[PDB]
Formats: structure tokens, C-alpha cells, sequence
């Protein structure tokens, strides 16, 4: 059922849109970027997280 | 004629009564629509009319409230309240009462007092409603089809209304759910009503949930309702372990050990298949919480901190309690089965497959007993799910410790492939599929590979159930046996490779079987192809002349497939006809890569005329198109300038397909094939290069097109400057602006298709001002003095790069470009540029970047670029 | 020329590292799983930093 295409849609489906289409060995392009674009601004967060954890447990009763 | 009688005018003898209808209420409903429905609810709320008016009479109070459209719902809804605000003031209550009206028709009544609060209460409207309902069931003095239609109602309302939008008031309706649930409820009908319900709700009981104190009490609930006799339940309850186990997996510590092992279990064995479904779901739910929460895992490890949620590996756990009962479920097989019909004995070989990716290693030691075991059996079911086990855990174990297994498989899968059973013959196909996918080495061993091959050549004139895996079969095996004759390939390709000695009788059985009076059965004829491509691109040089006379057979077949358009007469025959026909130039495209340049020529004139005509003729299409420019642009990269003489016979199409802008996918291929003809032609491609730079920077400035679409233009410029030279000067003026434009260009970088967008923009432009420099610069050793005009320049392109250096949303392809740039730029004028990078730091830890950066491309131009911005250190 | 569209090698050395092996269809999955999880996790995460901003970051006169 699953062949290498139906997940590469899947993918398509995943990083672009819904239905609008770009080719094959244009999605791994994408997905490639995008999982790399997303770790960085995960780990961004993470941190500005921790900076309104710190210098705001300090203000409290 | 009337109300009672007209929308009972569709249960009679007459085609033309059967409209009686659908025309008098519809053309009366958009006339008076607020009094259309309001006079319905008048029949529904009447006790006396039949089942036929009554009903009839909330469907079309239904349908006008409701449809299952993104866009048409979100519409009607505005429209009901659009509508008098006095028009729906009786019908909120005229409906509402009809509520335990009948038996089991009022039932309707449940699919209006939903839609309608499903628009008056993102309004904060009807407060006479929710508590209605509830107390409609909390009243220990209520009827069951009161309760039952009422809970229905409730129910279609958690279905269809935006959860955010009552994610408030849930405990009142949890309550009403819970209570149409406890074991006392005489009416098995009326608990269904209610489970059925809190499975719409679960979603947004997350509050619920969280609070031990009620939770144990839904738990409880929902185990014991798994236990009531009345299957119908049985299956909705075990409905609700299956989805609160996929939403709430981090409280199920408590509940697993004591009941829910229990229960799904048994469920997974119930020769009831509507339940033995939802057990074999229960685990596979946990299977992917627990592969989700191993990401988890590995990555709060390198983050110092510790995971959000844990698992507490129950699908491990259950591995000895599952594979058997899974294992013995693959044996209630279905002989008739052509069927897009799931049932027990699918769910189990995916399951199986799924546990294999989980718990991978661990799961053979529990599986291979009963491959063993069966793999003898006199029965087919067994034989058969023994292979089908064996299959299906080839994904997840580590390779080193299948292959040997698999190496002593591999005769005995030779030989259940002339099984007697059609059945075990699928499934064994497809097995050995799995094994020459996911274990090409021990497939392609030469133990067996003579034998192996010998049977596959045979397996393809099988059924369209077993050919098809075949085809599968040998598409991984050609690439295998190509990346494996990978030292035996000297000069940059194989001089042979282990299934020269059958190639062409491969190729030969598959163009056959491309043939299929039956090719429809099973996509057997698209996988016929797709193998028989994927056995010419991984094809080792010394089957050459079988590829040859594999292209005449291909442009015999796109040539009778192009006369054999006119005899199109169903709807079907049409997409079959594209389908075939894309295929074809598919398989034209791989075929042309492989022919040595003296093969295309003679190909050339054949070829191009199916094409030329296949784009002319076929100009009512639009998908044909983007197919024939795609064997063109393989066509023009084969011929390189030989190409010259098609380019008049041609033009007007890159035409049509450059201009046309509606179905940018067209128009990108044209772009590209643009660049693939600076490269073919060159110089000489001067004649059209005036109507292509304009026709170009026409799309560039109409914002009707698709922004993909301009970066790849941009791009193309610099094709362009490289093949033209110094004439480019004519266009050097506007082009370097726009570049400036495009430069300069801003997003919010909080649009991620805006990342990707503004760096596919970035990386466009630094590829066209690399192609202008080169282009200029031309290329003796002596920097013609053209290169000077950019020299202003300069200053601003060293700039943007910088901007990048700075933006971290970059893209090592981005870094790449512009390592290169700069690379050229010091080998055109080289002094100026030395100091204006040296005034701008950023770019050198960008080189570096550049460096220690895993990618290519990025590594070598970082590389020059530094070595060539060093040699101008120690020039003065 | 051979890794452009079949270099699903750079798709894989992110989600798995270069350390290991694995096919295809098996990289594809494992980059569909985590793209999924990183979508999560960062949605999580936002909806987070939403609340140590708009919550006590401000007003103490």
C-alpha cells in the first residue's frame, strides 16, 4: 500500500500544502530545510522560555 | 399540492415524481426560507404525522442548516441567524421538544438541535439549550427515546462544533453522558446513544481528565460498559479505550495492569470482527504513542533536561501475550479477498509490522517459533501466515541479524513461489519484495540469486495479485544489484553487474507484461513501467544494446498510443489514456539518459515528432504539456547543440509554456528548459534570446504568477549570460536591478514557507550575479573588460550576502552560492573586494560556516573562496 | 549527478545521524514521525512562552 511515493506525498502534504503541487526531489529539499528550520526555532524558544522563568520566579509573594 | 404529501413524493412509483420536491421545496425555500422551515418544525413537533413527513420534514430543516463543506457550512449557519431573530425564537423550542416524540424517528429532531446550536453558540446565543439537554437525563423521571434522541443531540453537537468554542460548560454534559452510561441505564439503546457521545467528547475533556478524582470514575465507566452484553456498546466502549488511549497515555499507568490488558485482550480474540478490530487498534495506538514518546526521549537527552512524558513500554511488555494471538489472526484469512475490505487478519499483519518498528530486535525471538512452525503446514492459511509473519517483521530488527535468516529462507521462499494457493503466492511475493528492499544483500547473494531470478521472470506472468510484487520486486533489486557492482564500476559506471546475464530477457518479460489485458488489475501495468525505468537507469554499461532495442519499442508504443486517441469513449478511457501516455515519456526519458549521444540522434527526428505532435495536437490538456517539455529538456541535455535544428519547429511551445502562467507547474519546466538550451545552444541561442528576455522579465513584473515561479527566472538570467557572453551587456542594465530588487526583498521570517521562499529568492540572485561575472568575465585568462561594468556593484553585492551572514534562517545551499560569489568577484576585480569583506566580518564566519559545513558544494567554495581571498592578502 | 533526489542520505543523517544505515521507505518514515513531533513540541512550546509573556511578565507598577 505505502510505497515511497504515497509517504513522499504524505510529506507534501506535510511541509507545503495541502494538495498544491511541486515535484518529487523538491519535497526532500523542503523537508530537509524544514526540519532543520524547526529544531533552531524550538530551540529558540526553549531558551526565551528559561529567561521568562528566571528573571520572573523572582517576582513573586 | 401539499406538505405532508410532497415530501413523501419520493417513495413512489414515477422518475419524474421523484422531483416532486426537490423542486417545489427548493424553489420555495430560498423565497421564504425563514418561512420554509420555520412551518417544517410545525410537522416535526406533530406527533400525529407519520415517519415519512416528519423526518422528511427535518431533512430539509437539516440540509438547509448543514453540509459537509468547509465553506458551505460556515454559510448557512450566518443565514440562520441572519434570519429574524424572532423567526427562530418558537423554532429553538418548537424543536426542542420534539425530543421523545416517537420511536425511533423524532431521531431527526437530534440532527437540528445540533447544526442550529452548532451556529448559535459561537455567538453566545440560546443559553436555554446546554442546560435543557442535561437535565434531560440527570432527571431520574425521563423516557428512553427522550434520553436516547437527547444524548443523540449532545452527541451531534461535541461532533461538528469547534471544540474551542465549548471547551467552557463541559461538566454538565459530561455528567449527562456519564449518567446515560452507568449500569444501571435499562436501555442498552440508550447507553450506546451516550458512549457514542463521549466518544465525540474526549476531545475537550482534557480538563477532565487531568483530575484523578473524576477520571477514575470515566474509567471505570468505560471499562465496565465494554462488559455489556449488547455488542453494539461492547464495540463503542472499546471505541473510547482506543481514542483516551491515544489522548491520555501519560494516566494510563494506573488503569493498564488491572483492566485494560484485560479487556483488549479478550477483544483482540472475539471472533466478533467489529471488536477483535478495536483491540488489534488498542495496542497499535499504543505502538505509536510509545515510538513518539522514544523521540522524546532521545532528544530531552541531548537537551539536559528531562523527557515531558515517558513511556512505560506496555507494547514490549505485551509482546509475548500479542504476537501469538496476532500470529493465529493472520490464519482466519479470506480466499475472496479483491476486497478494499479491512477485517481482523489485515489489521493483525500491520499491527505485526507496526510492533516490528517499535520494539524492533526483541519482537523475531517471539515471532520466528511460528514461522518455523507454519512455514510446513499442510494447511494454506498457515503456510500462508507464516510468510506473512516473516514478511512483515523485516522492518524494525537489525539487518545483521536478519540476513542470515533470511539466507536461509530464501529456498524455501523459491519454492512456495509455485505454491498451489493464489494466496500464498501473493503474500510470498510480496515477502520476498520486503526482502530485496529492506535486505538487498542477502537478495542479491550469489547462493541464490540464479534461482531467484529465474522464478521472479515467471512470477511476472502470474496473477496481477502476485506479478505486481514481482514488478516491485525487481525495481529494488535492479538498484541493489547496480550500487553493488558499485567496485566493479570503473570510469564512472559498472561494465557490468550481476543480472547482465538476464537483462534483456528482464526487459523483455516486462515490456510484455506492460501488456496486460488485465495491466489495470492492481496498477500491474504502472508498476511494469515504473520497473522497467527503474531496470534502464540502474543498468550496468555492458547491457547497452538491450536498452536500444528497448527505446524503438517504447517510440513504436508512443506513436500507436497517439493515434489511438481518437477511439476515447468513457470518462475512464480518458485518464487511462494520459496515464499510459505520461508513462510512455517517462519511460522515454530513462531510456535517453542511457543511449550514447550517436543513439539519440537517430532517435532524434522519431522522437521529437511524437512530441512536437503529442504538445501540438494535445494542446486541450494542460497536464500533457508539462510531460513533453520534461523529454524535451532530457532530449536537448542528450543532443546538446544538435539540438538546433528542432529549436524553430519548437519555439512557439517554450511559447505557450513560458507565458502560460495558470498552471505555473508548466511554466517552471519551461523555465528550466530555457537554461537547458543556454547550455545546449549557446551564443547561437542569441536569435531568441530578445523574445525570451522580455517574455521573461514580463512574468517577473505580472504578479499573477505563482511565486515559485520567479526565483528559477532570476536564476535562468545567469544561464543566460554564460551562454550569450558579452552580448549580454544588452540586458546587463535592468537585470542587475531587478537582481538589486529581488535582493533587497523582505518577509515576515514567521511564515516558514516565507524561509524557504525568501531563501530559494536569496539563492536565485546570488546564482544570477554569479552567472553575469562569469558570463563577463568570459574565460582566457585575461578578464575582458566587460566584467568592469558590475564593478559598481560591487560594493552593494558584498552588502546583501551580509544581511545573510547575519540572518540565521539560513540555508547551507544559500551559503553555498554566495561562498562562490564572492570566489568570482575577487577573481574579476579582486582588490575591492579584499578590504569591503575585511570591513565585514560577519562574511568570514560565514565562510568558515562554509567549511564546517557537511554539504559539498558548501565545503569546496568556502574553500576556494578563503584561498582566493588569502592570495589577495599578500598582493600588495 | 548520482545524489540529487536519490541523496535522501542528508534526509536520514538528520533524523537517524550518519553513524547508522537504513532504506528508503525507512527514512521517510522516521522523517515524517519526527517532523510530526517537531510541529508538536514546538506548538507546545509556543503555546508556552504565550503564557510566561502575557502572564507575570508585566505590571508591578
Amino acid at each position: 500500500r505505502s510505497s515511497i511515493n504515497d509517504k513522499i506525498i504524505e510529506l507534501k502534504d506535510l511541509v507545503m500544502g495541502t494538495d498544491a503541487k511541486m515535484h518529487k526531489s523538491g519535497v526532500l529539499r523542503k523537508a530537509i530545510d524544514y526540519i532543520k528550520y524547526l529544531q533552531q526555532v524550538n530551540h529558540k524558544l526553549r531558551q526565551e522560555n528559561m529567561v521568562l522563568k528566571l528573571a520572573n520566579q523572582k517576582n513573586k509573594l | 399540492m401539499e406538505l405532508i404529501t410532497i415530501l413523501e413524493k419520493t417513495v413512489s412509483p414515477d422518475r419524474l415524481e421523484l422531483e416532486a420536491a426537490q423542486k417545489f421545496l427548493e424553489r420555495a425555500a430560498v423565497e421564504n426560507l425563514p418561512t420554509f422551515l420555520v412551518e417544517l418544525s410545525r410537522v416535526l413537533a406533530n406527533p400525529g404525522n407519520s415517519q415519512v413527513a416528519r423526518v422528511a420534514a427535518g431533512l430539509q430543516i437539516k440540509n438547509s442548516l448543514t453540509s459537509k463543506d468547509p465553506d458551505i457550512k460556515a454559510q448557512y449557519q450566518q443565514r440562520w441567524l441572519a434570519i429574524d431573530a424572532n423567526a427562530r425564537r418558537e423554532v429553538k423550542n418548537y424543536v426542542l421538544q420534539t425530543l421523545g416524540t416517537e420511536t425511533y424517528r423524532p431521531s431527526s429532531a437530534s440532527q437540528c438541535v445540533a447544526g442550529i446550536a452548532c451556529a448559535e453558540i459561537p455567538v453566545s446565543q440560546w443559553p436555554e439549550l446546554i442546560p435543557q439537554l442535561v437535565a434531560n437525563v440527570t432527571n431520574p423521571n425521563s423516557t428512553e427515546h427522550m434520553k436516547e434522541s437527547t444524548l443523540e443531540a449532545i452527541g451531534y453537537i461535541c461532533q461538528d462544533i469547534d471544540p474551542e468554542q465549548l471547551q467552557d460548560k463541559s461538566n454538565e454534559i459530561l455528567t449527562a453522558i456519564i449518567q446515560g452510561m452507568r449500569k444501571e441505564e435499562p436501555s442498552n439503546n440508550v447507553k450506546l446513544a451516550a458512549t457514542n457521545a463521549l466518544l465525540n467528547s474526549l476531545e475537550f475533556t482534557k480538563a477532565n481528565f487531568d483530575k484523578e478524582s473524576e477520571r477514575h470514575f470515566i474509567m471505570q465507566v468505560v471499562c465496565e460498559a465494554t462488559q455489556c452484553p449488547d455488542t453494539r456498546v461492547r464495540v463503542a466502549a472499546l471505541q473510547n479505550l482506543v481514542k483516551i488511549m491515544s489522548l491520555y497515555y501519560q494516566y494510563m499507568e494506573t488503569y493498564m495492569g488491572p483492566a485494560l490488558f484485560a479487556i483488549t485482550i479478550e477483544a483482540m480474540k472475539s471472533d466478533i470482527d467489529e471488536v477483535a478490530l478495536q483491540g488489534i487498534e488498542f495496542w497499535s495506538n499504543v505502538c505509536d504513542e510509545e515510538m513518539d514518546l522514544a523521540i522524546e526521549a532521545s532528544e530531552a537527552a541531548e537537551q539536559g533536561r528531562p523527557p515531558e512524558h515517558t513511556s512505560k513500554f506496555y507494547a514490549k511488555g505485551a509482546l509475548q501475550y500479542l504476537v501469538p494471538i496476532l500470529t493465529q489472526t493472520l490464519t482466519k484469512q479470506d480466499e475472496n479477498d479483491d476486497d478494499d475490505d479491512w477485517n481482523p487478519c489485515k489489521a493483525a499483519g500491520v499491527c505485526l509490522m507496526l510492533l516490528s518498528t517499535c520494539c524492533e530486535d526483541d519482537i523475531v525471538p517471539h515471532v520466528l517459533p511460528f514461522i518455523k512452525e507454519h512455514i510446513k503446514n499442510p494447511d494454506w492459511r498457515y503456510r500462508d501466515a507464516a510468510v506473512m509473519a516473516f514478511g512483515s517483521i523485516l522492518e524494525g530488527p537489525e539487518p545483521n541479524q536478519l540476513k542470515p535468516l533470511v539466507i536461509q529462507a530464501m529456498p524455501t521462499l523459491i519454492e512456495l513461489m509455485k505454491d498451489p494457493s493464489v494466496v500464498v503466492r501473493d503474500t510470498t511475493a510480496w515477502t520476498v519484495g520486503r526482502i530485496c528492499e529492506l535486505l538487498p544483500e542477502a537478495a542479491i547473494n550469489d547462493v541464490y540469486l540464479a534461482p531467484l531470478l529465474q522464478c521472479l521472470i515467471e512470477g511476472l506472468s502470474a496473477e496481477p495479485r502476485v506479478a505486481s510484487n514481482v514488478c516491485w520486486a525487481f525495481s529494488s533489486l535492479a538498484e541493489a544489484a547496480y550500487e553493488a557492482a558499485d567496485v566493479a564500476d570503473d570510469q564512472e559506471e559498472p561494465a557490468t553487474y550481476c543480472l547482465s546475464s538476464s537483462f534483456e530477457l528482464i526487459v523483455q518479460k516486462l515490456l510484455e507484461t506492460t501488456d496486460r489485458p488485465d495491466g489495470h488489475q492492481n496498477n500491474l501495468r504502472s508498476s511494469a513501467y515504473e520497473s522497467l525505468m527503474e531496470i534502464v537507469k540502474n543498468s550496468a554499461k555492458d547491457c547497452y544494446p538491450a536498452v536500444q532495442k528497448t527505446t524503438l519499442v517504447i517510440m513504436e508504443r508512443l506513436q500507436q498510443v497517439l493515434q489511438m486517441e481518437s477511439h476515447i469513449q468513457s470518462t475512464s478511457d480518458r485518464i487511462q489514456f494520459n496515464d499510459l501516455q505520461s508513462l510512455l515519456c517517462a519511460t522515454l526519458q530513462n531510456v535517453l539518459r542511457k543511449v550514447q549521444h550517436q543513439d539519440a540522434l537517430q532517435i532524434s527526428d522519431v522522437v521529437m515528432a511524437s512530441l512536437l505532435r503529442m504538445f501540438q495536437s494535445t494542446a486541450g490538456s494542460g497536464g500533457v504539456q508539462e510531460d513533453a517539455l520534461m523529454a524535451v529538456s532530457t532530449l536537448v541535455e542528450v543532443l546538446g547543440g544538435e539540438f538546433l535544428k528542432y529549436m524553430e519547429a519548437f519555439k512557439p511551445f517554450l511559447g505557450i509554456g513560458l507565458k502560460n502562467y495558470a498552471e505555473y507547474q508548466v511554466c517552471l519546466a519551461a523555465v528550466g528548459l530555457v537554461g537547458d538550451l543556454c547550455r545546449a545552444l549557446q551564443s547561437n541561442i542569441l536569435p531568441f534570446c530578445d523574445e525570451v528576455m522580455q517574455l521573461l522579465l514580463e512574468n517577473l513584473g505580472n504578479e499573477n504568477v505563482h511565486r515559485s515561479v520567479k526565483p528559477q527566472i532570476l536564476s535562468v538570467f545567469g544561464d543566460i549570460a554564460l551562454a550569450i557572453g558579452g552580448e549580454f551587456k544588452k540586458y546587463l542594465e535592468v537585470v542587475l536591478n531587478t537582481l538589486q530588487q529581488a535582493s533587497q526583498a523582505q518577509v515576515d521570517k514567521s511564515d516558514f514557507d516565507m524561509v524557504d521562499y525568501l531563501n530559494e529568492l536569496r539563492e536565485s540572485c546570488l546564482e544570477a550575479y554569479t552567472g553575469i561575472v562569469q558570463g563577463l568575465k568570459g574565460d582566457q585568462e585575461n578578464v575582458h573588460p566587460d566584467v568592469m561594468l558590475v564593478q559598481p556593484r560591487v560594493e552593494f553585492i558584498l552588502s546583501f550576502i551580509d544581511h545573510i551572514a547575519g540572518d540565521e534562517d539560513h540555508t547551507d545551499g544559500v551559503v553555498a552560492c554566495a561562498a562562490g560569489l564572492i570566489g568570482d568577484l575577487c577573481t574579476a576585480f579582486g582588490k575591492d573586494v579584499l578590504k569591503l569583506v575585511e570591513a565585514r566580518p560577519m562574511i568570514h564566519e560565514l565562510l568558515t560556516e562554509g567549511r564546517r559545513s557537511k554539504t559539498n558544494k558548501a565545503k569546496t567554495l568556502a574553500t576556494w573562496a578563503t584561498k582566493e581571498l588569502r592570495k589577495l592578502k599578500n598582493q600588495a
